[PDB]
């Protein structure tokens, strides 16, 4: 990316927007990391993934207790 | 985290910014510390792309779960 | 025989070839009797050493016999049957090392043992 | 150390909108830029143009002009030698290896490797003797693949007998100097590895041999320049007459891995055979137990310093044996074992330096067999054992080891000197009153087949304990 430019640079002042461009993709990429989750620190992110996804298997086996075995009939 | 990300890639920028500056304005260490910090920059991008990947798949699975479950439980 | 072990483990356990004497007569009472003396050393040391002078341990016997006894290493020089041996490379260096007997003198016996010293010449 | 100050400094003094504005000021308005361009694309990734850009830019960078002849692959030409696409010579063959490796990432090892092979090319000759010397050596390489040809017709062995006799060079396709060869040194620690075959691609990369080369030395020797040895004998290798030759500075060198110990007797055998002063300068023949002690040292290239000073030690199969090389005494001739170590040999003749290389081969596998109980382990505070067998050059390539027989009360000398090439005399010393330590087939069975002087010292106390 950043080498082939340099390079074009130095073979045409041998006697372009990369700021620019390298400024819009780390938006884009911030954007679609807060779009997909990617805000905060990446520990605190997985931390808070896996309590969510313990706390809903807690729950589905919950309902699968209380709902398989019915005390009324 | 996106700002540690954006602010690694912003140094990186200045850095070889600085550089190709310094190589005009003339006719080493500080290129070296330039790349190396570029490289660090993309190995984290693609890092926290890939997390951000899995940490959007597994937002939407556990939510879609726990909607389903606590309105079933409600 | 425990002389034997003693001189191999000097070998195995090189010395400083003065240190040498010190450690030889502290494994006996240096002056009771010598009639075991290196009478033995020299012959076992070249019939071990077989095709090879063994170095380091005839410059040893030298320092030790410049004040020793010498009517022993004159018989067991004389009763050494190299003949049979002839490597033409041990006797090289046996006459070299004995040639200081008739250059500097053949020493007295303060006996009779002197006649016999006589017998081995 | 100090890159963050100087990060910290950088972003102090930037700050975008003054440095794209300064970017844009400077644009609209030496080599160093390049090659650190150069080094940040060798680090990044590059598409098939721009792989070729790269290569032709670490190229330039070299000092090889080669423009870019295609997407794919382009031919590489440089002044003396013009790759194809896929000077003084087209590309010979298509060597997938140096292809493979240039079109990965790490094309150092390629460029690294066609500089080697154009230098040897990159003679003194100012355009015309250099032709004449690049074609001598054709012709050299050419005799010495038709006298290796000729061995292998004598005998189609598998790569254990190459190893054994044969040629001096690698077993590997003819690329430059190293064409297709018989291994010249048969190293023993080669022979397996935590195991051998006569495979294609065999351990070319094992073995203590190397090609040989043209080396630029200062008597102008008479080189052929077309193929003397032509027609061989059927179990010899012989040769025909010149015409013719060129006196040319330079000479066929057979510079082997590493300088072996060799005793002047050997390099009296090497000047007599080979004619050509073996010492180009004057060198220092110093004690040849010196020179087999640093040849035990430089032995294990790494950073553990040791030091021995000719007192080993380390663990048998079954006990803890050590070793005293015993160093710097006279040999039997009545003078100390003056030697040198070789490193390279300048062969005048391309017909009879097969023997000498057999000769040189024969006397470091005796050095080897000898300095095999030369390590750096430091088996220390070994209290009970430690059976130090004094080992010591005693005669022209001849290594004697007394050591203290165990089921005897004595000592017991062993005397192993380099017989052939393959079998070394070996000659067990024992004392009239003492017991039988081991018979000489036994030791013999030894020698010819492990020939490791601890391992050597290991099994003569395993067969004494049985015996």
């Amino acid at each position: 990316f950043l080498p082939l430019v340099h390079n074009v640079i130095k073979c045409m002042d041998k006697d372009q927007d990369l700021n620019a461009l390298k400024t819009k993709f780390q938006e884009l990429r911030k954007l679609i990391g807060t779009m997909p989750g990617i805000h905060v620190s990446p520990e605190q992110q997985q931390q808070q993934l896996h309590s969510l996804r313990e706390q809903v298997r807690t729950k589905n086996e919950l309902l699968q207790k209380y709902k398989s075995l019915c005390m009324f009939e | 985290t996106r700002e540690r990300l954006l602010s690694a890639l912003e140094d990186l920028e200045v850095l070889s910014r600085e550089l190709i500056e310094m190589l005009a304005i003339s006719r080493e260490n500080q290129v070296l510390e330039l790349l190396i910090h570029r490289d660090g920059d993309f190995q984290e991008l693609m890092k926290l792309a890939l997390n951000q990947g899995k940490v959007h798949h597994e937002m939407q699975a556990l939510e879609k779960e726990v909607e389903k479950r606590d309105s079933d439980i409600q | 025989v425990n002389l034997k072990q003693a001189i191999l483990q000097a070998w195995k356990e090189r010395w400083s070839d003065y240190q040498w004497a010190i450690n030889m007569k502290k494994f006996f009472p240096k002056g009771a009797t010598w009639d075991i003396l290196n009478l033995a050393e020299a012959l076992l040391e070249q019939a071990m050493i077989g095709p090879s002078p063994n170095p380091l341990i005839l410059s040893y016997l030298k320092y030790a016999i410049s004040s020793q006894m010498v009517s022993c290493s004159s018989v067991l020089t004389a009763i050494s049957k190299f003949d049979d041996f002839s490597r033409d490379l041990c006797v090289q260096a046996l006459l070299d090392i004995m040639d200081m007997f008739c250059d500097r003198l053949s020493c007295h016996g303060k006996a009779e043992e002197c006649i016999g010293l006589c017998r081995a010449l | 150390l100090s890159k963050m100050s100087s990060l910290l400094e950088r972003l102090h003094a930037k700050f975008w909108s003054e440095t794209i504005k300064l970017v844009r000021q400077v644009m609209e308005k030496q080599h160093l830029v390049s090659c650190l361009e150069t080094l940040q694309k060798a680090l990044k990734v590059t598409s098939l143009p721009a792989m070729t850009d790269r290569l032709e830019s670490i190229a330039r960078q070299n000092g090889l002009g080669s423009h870019l002849s295609a997407s794919g692959t382009e031919c590489y030409i440089t002044s003396d030698m013009f790759y194809v696409e896929v000077h003084h010579g087209e590309n010979p063959v298509s060597c997938p290896e140096l292809v493979q490796q240039l079109r990965e990432k790490n094309f150092e090892e390629f460029s690294k490797h066609l500089k080697g092979l154009v230098n040897l090319y990159n003679l003194p000759g100012d355009n015309k003797l250099k032709t004449k010397m690049y074609l001598a050596l054709q012709s050299l390489e050419q005799d010495l693949s038709k006298m290796a040809i000729m061995y292998w017709k004598a005998t189609n062995a598998a790569p254990l007998d190459k190893i054994l006799h044969g040629s001096v060079g690698y077993l590997t396709p003819r690329s430059g100097g190293h064409l297709m060869n018989m291994k010249y040194y048969a190293s023993p620690s080669d022979l397996l590895d935590d195991i051998i075959l006569h495979e294609k691609n065999v351990p070319r990369s094992l073995g203590m041999n190397a090609s040989v080369t043209i080396e630029g030395t200062s008597a102008m020797y008479k080189l052929p320049i077309a193929p003397l040895i032509m027609g061989s004998h059927p179990a010899d290798n012989k040769w025909t007459p010149s015409f013719n030759s060129v006196d040319l500075p330079a000479c066929f060198f057979l510079k082997f891995p590493q300088p072996i110990p060799v005793s002047k007797a050997f390099v009296q055998k090497l000047q007599n055979c080979t004619g050509i002063p073996l010492f180009e300068t004057p060198p220092t023949y110093l004690p040849l137990y010196e020179l087999i002690t640093q040849f035990e040292l430089s032995k294990d290239p790494d950073p553990l310093p040791l030091n021995h000073n000719m007192r080993f030690y380390a663990a048998l199969p079954g006990q803890q044996h050590c070793y005293f090389l015993n160093k710097d005494a006279p040999l039997p001739d009545g003078q100390s074992l003056q030697g040198t170590l070789v490193s390279k040999i300048t062969f005048q003749h391309p017909g009879r330096v097969p023997l000498i290389l057999n000769m040189i081969r024969h006397q470091v596998a005796y050095n080897t067999l000898i300095g095999s109980c030369v390590k750096r382990t430091i088996l220390k505070e070994d209290s009970p054992g430690l059976l130090q067998f004094e080992v010591c050059p005693l005669s022209e390539s001849r290594f004697s080891v007394s050591f203290q027989h165990p089921v005897n009360d004595s000592l017991v000398c062993v005397v192993m000197d380099v017989q052939d090439s393959t079998h070394v005399s070996c000659k067990l010393y024992k004392g009239l009153s003492d017991a039988l330590i081991c018979t000489d087939d036994f030791i013999a069975k030894v020698v010819q087949r492990c020939m490791s002087i601890p391992v050597t010292m290991r099994a003569i106390r395993r067969k004494a304990e049985t015996i």
